RNA sequence: CCUGGUGUCUUGGGUG
């Protein structure tokens, strides 16, 4: 559903929000939200 | 607001009467209000922030 | 009437004596040259991937500022003056850069000659990122270490250094008159000995110095103006003297026009 | 948030003339012209160029705000000729004297090819 | 009067251009045994007293994702708290500054000390000197 | 109206090619909140 | 925080030179003679190279967040 | 299919 990112062992996942808030992988309690699927732009001034 | 609608300015602290004139708008672009230099003097105001 | 002497001369920079015309056309030549002659910017920058250490403005803010080739300029209209609809072959040059670290030690350097030109108006000499030899790498962009990748697509337009500093095609100019101070434009400041405190030009050793006793000529003029355009290699330096003169006449042609219309 | 577009210094609005003219009628034979989108650039060039002259005898403009790219310039001549002709001759002049100064690079410039 | 001019070109080509970074935090509350607040995209039809901006760029994990531009009073974190005695929920979510704008950066999931969800949004934007703007030797 | 929120490319004038999202869309004047610099523009709906 | 693309002042491009201006230093170079080698004459440009400061390498040791 | 509410009391650090 959402894509995820383990700050430890940066391994990806996805949570459904009710699942325990941890790094499938090292149980690491820190996660980071992945980068959105849009497009960004900058005018480059 | 428009061109030359009067507008009363003021500067805190008002220790005097001329801490609180009429002036004539000119809408400009930029952020800052802008006065002719010459009114500095009554308002105590400088440029320092 | 107007006299030209090219004291010097390569492909980026040009020293010359302009002479036997107004100072006013002398600087609006400079001026020109500055914030009108047309080059070649990026303007645009799609990041798909970023995940280095710098901040993906700040990549993109860098990528503005890299110098592309701008020769074939002339014939290439302005995004704003085009018919079509969103971008095409016609307006704009579209420029590709990918790079990544592999391996756990180490740095990647990611260099401006990664820039791959994807797409442009063929077959015309523009959008290259300009390079000094063929083993230069070039501007320095950003730093990766391992698994950091950088994967973005940039949009190159036309544009003019009135709207932003990145289209200007020159440097510095150089640019003096009068080293003996004949005229008396400038009025010394010293505090024992004009003379001796006052450094003398590089140019001194072109005019000859005043006579000891020599009056002051009311009626001369500012005559003959020395000059040196240097250039970033946008544009080779004979080119921005040539198309400054030519982008000044267009805007006099301009006025000429809408006088003789407004009747 | 207040910064106007960097573009506005040279696209001109489509509501709004490049060139305005309008009468000085305190004084005989006086115009004021109006120049939008530009600079002292071209303003400076044509200045010089007329006052020298003979016909001419006032020319002056003024930037009144560099915040806005525009200028305002008086110019009045003597009863026999008419100020926006000779605004016209003073424009010819610069485009012949700029065709000749490019011409002369040109040539001086394959010498040292 | 102790104003300076400054050269435009040298601001274009980068002088005196800095980063500016905002971070907001919230966390779900306990007001029962099973009573918690609960991080959502909160639906118009059951949540009441609504915020007037947009909700448009949450994900359907109450937070909002990195690389998406916002402007002031977007929500990027939607929270709910429910109302004792359907249509039980009341918002609570947190709008960004109204003065304020740029792009989220990096968000952060973790849980407290006491066990319930905990969120941090940091935003940047970059702020490019202006008329008005203060400096100093 | 159905295209409030939605994600819009411009393809006509000064702003073209550039990403925004509609703002508000009262009638034939839009509010598209531009990505690329830090404003939000009126523009007619034939861009 | 990286060697910027152009000198502020005058606009001439000096983000091509820092590489060579650190080998410049290892054969023992003074400052000033490295700067001179390089062709960067007026002092606008020279403050750019000789006093800038190289963070990049610090903050690439931070082991990367993916 | 119009209306549309988000806290306080302090303390501390700052600006002229
Ligand atoms: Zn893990
Ligand atoms: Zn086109
Ligand atoms: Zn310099």
């Amino acid at each position: 559903g959402v894509k995820y990112t383990c700050g430890a062992c940066a391994h990806n996942f996805s949570l459904n929000k009710s699942d325990p808030v941890r790094c499938k992988e090292c149980g690491h309690r820190v996660i980071y939200k992945a980068r959105t699927k849009r497009m960004i732009q900058f005018d480059a001034r | 607001l428009m061109d030359d609608d009067p507008v009363l300015f003021n500067r805190q602290p008002s220790l005097h009467k001329m801490s609180m004139m009429a002036h004539r708008v000119k809408v400009m672009p930029y952020s800052t209000f802008r006065l002719n230099l010459s009114v500095t003097s009554p308002y105590n105001a400088d440029f320092d922030g | 009437e107007p006299k030209v002497n090219i004291i010097n001369a390569q492909d980026d920079e040009v020293e010359l004596m302009l002479s036997d015309v107004n100072l006013s056309l002398a600087n609006s030549l400079r001026r020109t040259m500055l914030a009108e002659v047309p080059t070649l910017a990026i303007d645009l920058v799609e990041i798909k991937m970023n995940t280095s250490v710098l901040a993906d403005e700040f990549i993109s803010h860098r990528l503005g500022l890299i110098p592309l080739v701008s020769e074939d300029v002339e014939e290439m209209k302005y995004s704003r003056d085009c018919t079509c609809e969103d971008y095409c072959d016609e307006c704009s040059v579209v420029l590709e850069l990918s790079a990544r670290h592999e391996g756990e030690e180490g740095t990647t350097d990611v260099y401006s000659s990664s820039l791959i030109k994807v797409s442009g108006p063929g077959n015309l000499n523009v959008g290259e990122p300009v390079r000094r030899d063929d083993y230069d790498q070039g501007i320095l962009l950003c730093k990766l270490r391992n698994h950091q990748e950088l994967n973005i697509r940039c949009i190159a337009k036309k544009g003019i250094a009135k709207e932003h500093a990145k289209w200007s095609p020159c440097s510095a100019i150089a640019f003096e008159y009068d080293p003996h101070n004949k005229l008396k434009h400038t009025d010394f400041w010293f505090e024992v000995d004009a003379k001796k405190e006052w450094p003398d030009s590089k140019y001194a050793t072109w005019e000859e110095p005043p006579k000891p006793g020599e009056v002051f000529d009311y009626k001369a003029k500012p005559n003959r103006f020395y000059m040196t355009v240097e250039t970033t290699g946008s544009l080779k330096a004979n080119q921005v003297f040539s198309r400054g003169i030519k982008t000044l006449q267009e805007k006099l042609a301009n006025v000429l026009f809408e006088l003789e219309n407004s009747r | 948030m207040n910064a106007p577009d960097r573009f506005e210094l040279f696209i001109l609005p489509d509501d709004v003339p490049k060139l305005k003219i309008t009468p000085d009628s305190r004084v005989p034979n006086c115009i004021i012209i109006k120049f939008e989108r530009e600079d002292h650039t071209l303003a400076n060039l044509l200045r010089e160029e007329l006052a020298l002259y003979p016909d001419v005898t006032f020319v002056a403009y003024k930037v009144e705000h560099p915040l806005f790219a525009n200028f305002v310039m008086r110019l009045q001549t003597e009863e026999g000729t008419r100020p926006k002709q000779a605004l016209e001759r003073a424009c010819a002049s610069i485009i012949n004297k700029l065709k000749t100064l490019d011409h002369k690079f040109n040539e001086e410039w394959n010498i040292k090819n | 009067e102790d104003s300076m001019i400054m050269n435009q070109s040298s601001i274009d080509r980068g002088l005196f251009r800095s980063l500016f970074f905002r971070s907001y935090m919230d966390q779900e509350k306990r007001f029962g045994i099973s009573i918690v607040e609960e991080f959502e995209k909160p639906t118009r039809a059951t949540t009441l007293r609504l915020k007037h901006g947009t909700y448009e760029k949450l994900d359907e994990d109450g937070l909002i994702a990195p690389g998406v531009r916002v402007s002031g009073d977007d929500i990027i974190i939607g929270k709910t708290t429910p109302i004792p005695p359907y249509h039980t929920k009341r918002d609570a979510s947190t709008p960004l500054r109204s003065t304020e704008n740029g792009i989220v950066d990096q968000v952060l999931l973790t849980t407290n000390q006491e066990g319930l969800k905990f969120v941090k949004v940091r935003m940047r934007t970059t702020k490019v000197p202006q008329i008005g703007d203060k400096f100093a030797s | 109206d159905p295209t409030l929120n939605k994600t819009v490319k411009i393809r006509q004038g000064g702003y073209k090619g550039k990403i925004g999202i509609v703002k508000e869309a009262n009638g034939d004047r839009f509010r598209v909140e531009l990505h690329n610099p830090n404003k939000t523009i009126p523009i007619p709906c034939s861009f | 925080m990286i060697i910027p693309v152009r000198c502020f002042s005058c606009g001439k491009v000096v983000g091509d030179k820092w590489d060579a201006y650190l080998r410049l230093l290892e054969e023992g170079k003074q400052e000033g003679d490295a700067l001179d080698e390089l062709k960067l004459k007026r002092y606008c440009c020279r403050r750019m190279v000789l006093t800038h400061v190289d963070l990049i390498e610090k903050f690439l040791r931070y082991n990367p967040l993916e």
